[PDB]
């Protein structure tokens, strides 16, 4: 599972901040 | 090569080079010690960064008088 | 391997993917906690209670714009821990002082430890010689005098390099207009070093790639060299030859060329950290004193070391409102120095 | 097994056409939400400035620096 | 047999200690006028109007300056890029006055890394090695060319292009950052990037051959002296030095390939100051860093500050302080 | 130019003893050199 | 005076580079 | 757009110099036929009198 | 004592000769103008 | 089983689409400065 | 006592009971149970 | 077994007694110097250079 | 007392480049001698 | 034009080297009191 | 100032007297 560990705490995180990066495009003050 | 009185009294001194206690000896108090100086030095460090403020412990040129 | 200090020694030193080793228990976490931190503080927290700033994607910043903002003046060089007598374990309130900022520094200064011991960790086990280690000391350097030193030196972490892109820029210029950073030799011996380093990786690549051995009959040349080969790929004395008459002399021996190639960039960063730590003291190269009372006797001295100094001084006065909102500064226009129309 | 034999095996896009859009739509509403701004403090577009409040907000004491960001932050 | 076949075996000759070669014959002489006139300016030369604004400025050792502060000032604003030779001036005074030399060595210098450039591929085509050494020497006289003769064309001046001193050097950084935005402009970014990981993998490369270097030396001796100049063998373990940084990293990160490894060394710096020089080049004509200034404004609309504001109060001080007598209008569009 | 007058010795000396101690450093490996054959 | 004492620095700098490129200790194949 | 023009035409000059000096290069190797690298066999350097 | 057998020669080659001249001749060159003032 | 071409191509296609709704995010709403 | 104090011990109390415990534990399960062979 | 005989400060060191003498040379550099044959290319190489 | 300023050049580089001049020249014979041995 | 026949060793044994340094420092002490005036 | 100098060029002479001294070439009788 280490494997599982490095690559998913890479990810995880990646793709929450990536939507959430996404959906702060659309903020419009 | 050259024997000497204070050589003949220090010799004893540095007679036993290389002489190695077997396994891991006394390691495990080597490191309790060395984390009770770990914290103390913590302690210290937060002490004068005034991130741990003591009853009684002004850290300030004030405090002298 | 019985023991447990040997099964766990053991397990940490397997050859697998990512080596983990000693360093490891060092190196992953603090490393992680600074990157995501990093990528956290760019991302949601904001600077309008530091310093006035929005420093996030979601306050609206870009790439360039956001960053993990130091912390506010008040707080000197507080450890600002999530405990401490700052946030009091309020995390909030935690982001709102810039708190992240150190929490990102503290655990970056660990996480290049733990990098440099990984270096040394896997030098000893594959049995080379540690010169990686001591080359990622020329880095470890200038993080610990500019992030570390220059604000231990200053009033309060406010001033050290706000971790972003802009933030940096500012950094940059900040640094020219109160300390006058070009000036200083050792800042001149540390551009020196990293232009030179620039300069070897250029020529060696071109010199290597260009007196390679033809080991092959295709155009295309990286194909022709095998890893385990016992011989050299290019001609060391046809690389002599063209670098001695072209430019007089040359390198004839690949180790003193390769320790050159080691010895340049870090000799550059070491300098250079010397001179910020000279700037942490405001123990700068600022001025030519023998120019200074020439042209204040002589108004028709000029020079361009005098037109930086005014530089200088238009960076600072119109630069010290925005950039130190703490100190509240007011400068009337009248007091701003200025130029004739712009 | 290497890194392509992964990403051409059927099973892996079976989990990953569920596992990924999941967490791309957590970190959507987790900011659409508004929750962000209150766990980082961040202010809103609106929360910069208030009433008698047209200025920058600033911490000028280290040890109180809790008592008067909720001062500041009342809101 | 003929006197110009010997005049052109002389001129090609792998036998003289310094290669000459036909781009050498245009080189020498130019690099030879440029260093001879570089150097009688900087230790004594006049003061130099480089304003236009009948405001000399010292640029010689002999007026008053040290080594950090000497230059050889750039042109007048009044001559701005008209050529501006000794014989053109109505006395050798008045054409040191609206600094003449600074037209002469940029001209001759340039003309000479040219010349440089040609002979780098000159000498290898006699030798046989391969091309290209060159190509990387380009991007070294693209950034000259762009702050010495490109900028000054775009802006309409000499007195724009770069100093030839030190601080001379430091002014026209302060300038272009205050009338261009340079650092938040990508080119010069690339440049950055390049020039920092041209310093990364020359201590990376440099360290990793250094620690695999085989053992062929006694203890007493330098390790440079297991390495004999023409041997056949390498003077170090490639695979040792893959494995490590394959540890230190991944294994797929590490240049398993020399050759492909050499190539990447040369192209990342090459590449990097190309894009640097071509951002000045192009900051010439005045298209500019970002400018991502009150970029930020709440629901009102008013302007919250970001990094950039900040980075925009230096720049404006800057912008006023520079030439404070040269102005007579409120834009910069010069 | 009101400039120091102990950098005088300061520069000209520090350049001095760091080359006479190379040249030296150089001269007695030659010397050596051609002592062995 | 400083005058005299930067063009000597700076010449012995040239003199040290003239006496590096044209009396360098010659490249030779070791045996 | 003046200085699009300018700036896009300069860029793909100097562009176009280093290309034209590649390509130079590469024919002159090329027809001399050392574009692949110097032969082990018959290296140049090595028939050349050693200077200094 | 009698003859050290730690004793060793020291060398300098002439590329490190010139290295060093170069060296210190730039480091006077650069730090002359600050030390002057 | 799926060609790993075409998951390039996909996977790029999707991380481009990304970075251009980022520049559009750019040119409008919250860090424009209309 | 003061607050500052008490908050120290904490910080020290959960620095063993989050990094160093956990990361502990887990360590020595994953040695015991994934073991070299013929060491 | 007690608490001071726990500590075995009369043990020497708690787990100390009866220590054994080291033998490896730590200060020691290796000296295996490698031969790298001679191949036919190299002796034309070297041929020609001479 | 108000006294020269070159003279403090005068008599240390005096005293300074005799004195290095006889060093090497010593230190050259003796690499030398052992060179021979 | 190849190796020189007049190729000779030069020495300074250390008798002559303390000579040498003497016979300086003491005229640096004589001639410094009239240098600096 | 000039003590300084004054002092140090003494002082040198001293110690070379002194290395003369107590550091000489051992005289021998020569085979
Ligand atoms: C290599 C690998 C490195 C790995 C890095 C590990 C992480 C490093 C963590 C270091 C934290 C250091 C914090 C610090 O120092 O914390 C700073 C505090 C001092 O606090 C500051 O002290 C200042 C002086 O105040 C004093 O003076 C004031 C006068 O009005 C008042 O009287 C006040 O009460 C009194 O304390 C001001 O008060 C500041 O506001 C306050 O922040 O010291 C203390 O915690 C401790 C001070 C002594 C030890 C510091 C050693 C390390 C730093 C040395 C750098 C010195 C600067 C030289 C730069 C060149
Ligand atoms: C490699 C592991 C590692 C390292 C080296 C660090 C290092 C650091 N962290 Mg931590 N941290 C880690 C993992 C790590 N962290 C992890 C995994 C997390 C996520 C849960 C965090 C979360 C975290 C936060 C949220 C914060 C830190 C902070 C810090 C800094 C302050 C440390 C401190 O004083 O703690 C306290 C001291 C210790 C933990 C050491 C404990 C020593 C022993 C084991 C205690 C023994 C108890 C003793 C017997 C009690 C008796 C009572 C009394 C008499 C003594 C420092 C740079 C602070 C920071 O960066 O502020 C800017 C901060 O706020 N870290
Ligand atoms: C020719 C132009 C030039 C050059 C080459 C340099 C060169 C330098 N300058 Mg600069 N500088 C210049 C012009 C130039 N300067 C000018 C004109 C000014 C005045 C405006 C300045 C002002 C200036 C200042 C104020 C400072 C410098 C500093 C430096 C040094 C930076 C070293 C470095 O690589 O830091 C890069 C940083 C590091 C190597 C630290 C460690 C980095 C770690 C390893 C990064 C790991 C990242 C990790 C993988 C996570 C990534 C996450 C991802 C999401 C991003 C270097 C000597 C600094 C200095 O002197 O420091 C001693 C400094 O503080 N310069
Ligand atoms: C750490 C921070 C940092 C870093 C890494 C850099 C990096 C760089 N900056 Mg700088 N810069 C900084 C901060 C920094 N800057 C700041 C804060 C500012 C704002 C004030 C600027 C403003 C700025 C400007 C305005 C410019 C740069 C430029 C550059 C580049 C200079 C090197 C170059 O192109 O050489 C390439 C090589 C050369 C220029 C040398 C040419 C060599 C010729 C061909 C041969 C010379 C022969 C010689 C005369 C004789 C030989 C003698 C013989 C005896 C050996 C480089 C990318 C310049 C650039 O990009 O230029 C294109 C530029 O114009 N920067
Ligand atoms: C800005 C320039 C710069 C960067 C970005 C950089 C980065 C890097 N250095 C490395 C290595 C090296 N760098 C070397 C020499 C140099 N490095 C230089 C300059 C740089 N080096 C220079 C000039 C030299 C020449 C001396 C060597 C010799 C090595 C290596 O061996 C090593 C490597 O393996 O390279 C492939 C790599 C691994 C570091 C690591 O794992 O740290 C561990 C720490 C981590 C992951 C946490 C970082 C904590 C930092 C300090 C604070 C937080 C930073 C934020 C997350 C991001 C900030 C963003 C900014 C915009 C502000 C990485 C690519
Ligand atoms: C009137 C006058 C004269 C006017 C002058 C006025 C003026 C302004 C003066 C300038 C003053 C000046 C000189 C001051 C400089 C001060 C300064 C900042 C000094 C920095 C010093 C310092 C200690 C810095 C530390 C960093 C440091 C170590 C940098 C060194 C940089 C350095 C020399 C790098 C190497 C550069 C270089 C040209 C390399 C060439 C190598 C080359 C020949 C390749 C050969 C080669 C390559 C191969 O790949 C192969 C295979 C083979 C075979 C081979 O051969
Ligand atoms: C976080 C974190 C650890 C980030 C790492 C980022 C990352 C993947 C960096 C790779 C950088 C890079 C492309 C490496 C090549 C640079 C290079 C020229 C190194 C020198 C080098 C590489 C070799 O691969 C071998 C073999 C030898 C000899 C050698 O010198
Ligand atoms: C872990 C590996 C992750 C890969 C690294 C990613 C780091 C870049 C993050 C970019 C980011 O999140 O932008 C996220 C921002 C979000 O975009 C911003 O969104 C805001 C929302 O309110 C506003 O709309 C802003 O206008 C808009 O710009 O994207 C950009 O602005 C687009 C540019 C992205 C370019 C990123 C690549 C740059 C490469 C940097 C080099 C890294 C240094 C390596 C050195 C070694
Ligand atoms: C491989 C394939 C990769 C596929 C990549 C797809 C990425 C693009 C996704 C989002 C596109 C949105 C288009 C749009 O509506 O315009 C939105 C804005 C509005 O323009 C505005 O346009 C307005 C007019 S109009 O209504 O748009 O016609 C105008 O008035 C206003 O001034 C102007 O600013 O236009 C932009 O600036 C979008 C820039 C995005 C560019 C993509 C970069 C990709 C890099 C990688
Ligand atoms: C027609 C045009 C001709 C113009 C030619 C001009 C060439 C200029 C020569 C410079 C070399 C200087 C001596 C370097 C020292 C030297 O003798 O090196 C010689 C050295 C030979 O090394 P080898 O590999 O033989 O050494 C192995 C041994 O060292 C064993 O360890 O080669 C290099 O390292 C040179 C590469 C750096 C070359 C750049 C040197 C720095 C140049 C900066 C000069 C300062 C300018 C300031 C002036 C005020
Ligand atoms: C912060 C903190 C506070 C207290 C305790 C706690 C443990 C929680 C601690 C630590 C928190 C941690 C470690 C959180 C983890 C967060 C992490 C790892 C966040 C990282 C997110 C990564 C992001 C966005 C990456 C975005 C990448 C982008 C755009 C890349 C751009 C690109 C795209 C999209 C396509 C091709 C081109 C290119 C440039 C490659
Ligand atoms: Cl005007
Ligand atoms: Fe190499």
């Amino acid at each position: 599972t280490f494997r599982w560990l490095a690559i998913h705490g890479l990810a995880v995180p990646t793709v929450f901040f990536l939507g959430a990066i996404t959906s702060m495009q659309f903020i419009q003050r | 090569a050259l024997r000497t009185r204070l050589g003949e009294l220090l010799r004893p001194l540095n007679s036993e080079y290389g002489k190695v206690a077997p396994g891991w000896g006394t390691t495990p108090i080597m490191g309790f010690v060395m984390l009770l100086f770990f914290l103390f030095l913590l302690i210290i460090l937060q002490i004068y960064n005034s991130s741990l403020i003591i009853e009684n412990v002004d850290v300030d040129w004030a405090s002298l008088g | 391997g019985r023991g447990w200090f040997d099964l766990i020694d053991d397990w940490l030193k397997r050859d697998r993917f990512v080596f983990v080793g000693w360093s490891g228990l060092l190196l992953f976490p603090t490393s992680y906690l600074s990157i995501g931190g990093w990528f956290t503080g760019t991302t949601f927290v904001t600077s309008w209670y530091t310093h006035g700033l929005a420093s996030s994607y979601l306050e609206g910043c870009n790439f360039f714009t956001a960053a993990v903002s130091t912390p506010a003046n008040s707080m000197g060089h507080s450890l600002l821990l999530l405990w401490g007598p700052e946030a009091q374990g309020d995390f909030t309130r935690w982001c709102q002082i810039g708190g992240l900022w150190a929490f990102c520094a503290l655990h970056g200064s660990f996480a290049l430890i733990g990098f440099c011991l990984r270096q040394f960790e896997i030098a000893r086990l594959v049995g080379i010689r540690p010169y990686n280690a001591i080359a990622f000391s020329g880095p470890i350097a200038i993080f610990v005098s500019v992030f570390l030193m220059y604000p231990l030196g200053q009033a309060s972490w406010f001033f050290a390099p706000s971790l972003g892109v802009a933030a940096i820029f500012r950094f940059l210029l900040f640094i020219q207009g109160f300390h006058n950073f070009t000036l200083n030799p050792f800042h001149m011996m540390g551009v020196a070093g990293i232009l030179g380093a620039a300069l070897l990786c250029a020529i060696h690549g071109a010199t290597v790639q260009n007196t390679i051995f033809e080991d092959g009959d295709a155009a295309n040349t990286f194909r022709a060299f095998t890893p385990t080969q016992a011989e050299e790929t290019y001609s060391m004395v046809t690389a002599n030859r063209f670098w001695s008459q072209i430019f007089g002399v040359a390198f004839s021996n690949k180790r003193w060329l390769h320790f050159f190639m080691l010895f340049v960039p870090l000799a550059g960063l070491w300098t250079s950290a010397i001179g910020i730590v000279g700037l942490a003291l405001n123990l700068r190269a600022y001025d030519f004193v023998s120019q200074e009372l020439r042209a204040a006797e002589d108004p028709e001295f000029e020079t361009f070391y005098t037109k930086n100094i005014l530089l200088n001084e238009g960076i600072r006065s119109w630069m010290a409102a925005q950039d130190q909102p703490h100190e509240n500064f007011i400068f009337p226009e009248e007091v701003l120095p200025r130029g004739n129309a712009l | 097994r290497p890194f392509s034999d992964i990403i051409t095996s059927i099973r892996y896009w079976i989990i990953h056409s569920i596992t990924i859009p999941a967490l791309y739509v957590a970190g959507w509403l987790f900011v659409s939400t508004g929750l962000a701004y209150d766990i980082f403090g961040t202010p809103r577009p609106n929360e910069y400035f208030t009433q008698d409040r047209q200025q920058v907000p600033l911490v000028n004491d280290r040890f109180s620096a809790k008592q008067e960001l909720e001062d500041l932050t009342k809101g | 047999a003929s006197a110009w076949e010997r005049f052109c075996s002389w001129i090609t000759s792998t036998d003289n200690r310094l290669y000459i070669g036909w781009f050498g014959v245009l080189m020498i002489p130019t690099l030879l006028t440029a260093t001879t006139v570089y150097i009688i300016a900087f230790v004594a030369a006049p003061p130099v109007d480089i304003d236009g604004i009948r405001e000399p400025v010292a640029g010689s050792l002999l007026y008053g300056n040290n080594i950090i502060t000497g230059a050889v000032i750039p042109s007048s604003a009044s001559i701005g890029i008209h050529f501006y030779p000794i014989w053109e001036a109505a006395s050798l005074d008045e054409w040191l006055y609206n600094g003449g030399p600074y037209q002469l060595i940029v001209d001759h210098f340039l003309l000479g890394v040219c010349g440089w450039i040609g002979r780098e591929w000159e000498f290898s085509y006699r030798l046989g090695m391969r091309p290209w050494i060159s190509v990387a020497f380009t991007a070294p006289v693209a950034a000259a060319s762009a702050v010495f003769l490109v900028y000054p064309i775009g802006q309409g001046s000499f007195s724009d292009g770069m100093p030839l001193g030190i601080s001379g050097t430091f002014n026209f950084m302060l300038v272009f950052q205050a009338e261009h935005n340079i650092l938040m402009h990508p080119f010069h970014q690339l440049g950055v990037a390049g020039v920092f990981g041209g310093s990364l993998f020359s201590a990376m490369h440099g360290s990793l051959v250094t620690s695999s270097l085989i053992r062929e030396t006694t203890e007493n001796e330098s390790a440079n002296y297991g390495y004999k100049f023409g041997q056949e063998e390498e003077t170090y373990n490639i695979v040792a030095a893959h494995g490590y940084f394959g540890r230190l990293i991944f294994q797929y990160a590490s240049f398993n390939n020399s050759r492909a490894l050499h190539f990447f060394l040369g192209l990342w710096p090459v590449v990097g100051i190309w894009f640097t020089a071509l951002g000045v080049m192009t900051m010439a004509f005045n298209l500019n860093g970002f400018n991502f200034n009150q970029s930020v404004v709440d629901s009102q609309g008013r302007v919250i500050n970001t990094w950039a504001d900040i980075l925009n109060r230096a720049n404006l001080g800057m912008e006023v302080m520079h030439e404070r007598n040269a102005h007579n209008f409120p834009l910069d569009l010069a | 130019m009101n400039v120091s007058v102990a950098a005088y010795l300061a520069v000209l000396l520090g350049t001095f003893v760091p080359v006479v101690f190379l040249v030296t450093l150089y001269i007695q490996s030659e010397s050596r050199k051609a002592g062995s054959s | 005076m400083e005058t005299l004492v930067y063009v000597f620095l700076l010449a012995g700098t040239l003199g040290v580079i003239f006496f590096a490129v044209f009396f360098r200790d010659p490249p030779r194949i070791a045996k | 757009p003046r200085s699009w023009l300018t700036c896009a035409h300069f860029f793909l000059g100097f562009a176009f110099y280093i290309g034209h000096l590649w390509h130079a290069g590469r024919a002159r190797a090329a027809a001399a036929g050392f574009e692949k690298g110097i032969n082990r066999e018959n290296e140049p350097t090595l028939s050349l009198r050693p200077i200094d | 004592s009698g003859p050290n057998p730690n004793k060793q020669p020291v060398e300098l080659n002439r590329t490190s000769l010139f290295w060093g001249l170069l060296l210190i001749f730039v480091l006077a060159v650069l730090f002359s103008s600050y030390f002057f003032n | 089983r799926i060609p790993l071409w075409l998951i390039a191509t996909v996977g790029g296609t999707l991380a481009l689409t990304v970075v251009g709704i980022f520049f559009y995010g750019s040119y409008s709403g919250v860090g424009s400065s209309l | 006592m003061t607050p500052s104090l008490s908050a120290f011990i904490n910080s020290l109390l959960l620095g063993l009971f989050v990094v160093v415990i956990p990361i502990g534990a887990a360590l020595f399960l994953v040695s015991q149970s994934d073991r070299v062979t013929r060491t | 077994d007690t608490v001071v005989s726990s500590l075995y400060k009369s043990l020497g060191g708690a787990l100390d007694k009866t220590a054994v003498y080291d033998e490896e040379d730590q200060l020691l550099i290796l000296s295996d110097m490698e031969t790298f044959p001679e191949t036919e290319l190299g002796r034309r190489r070297v041929a020609q250079a001479e």
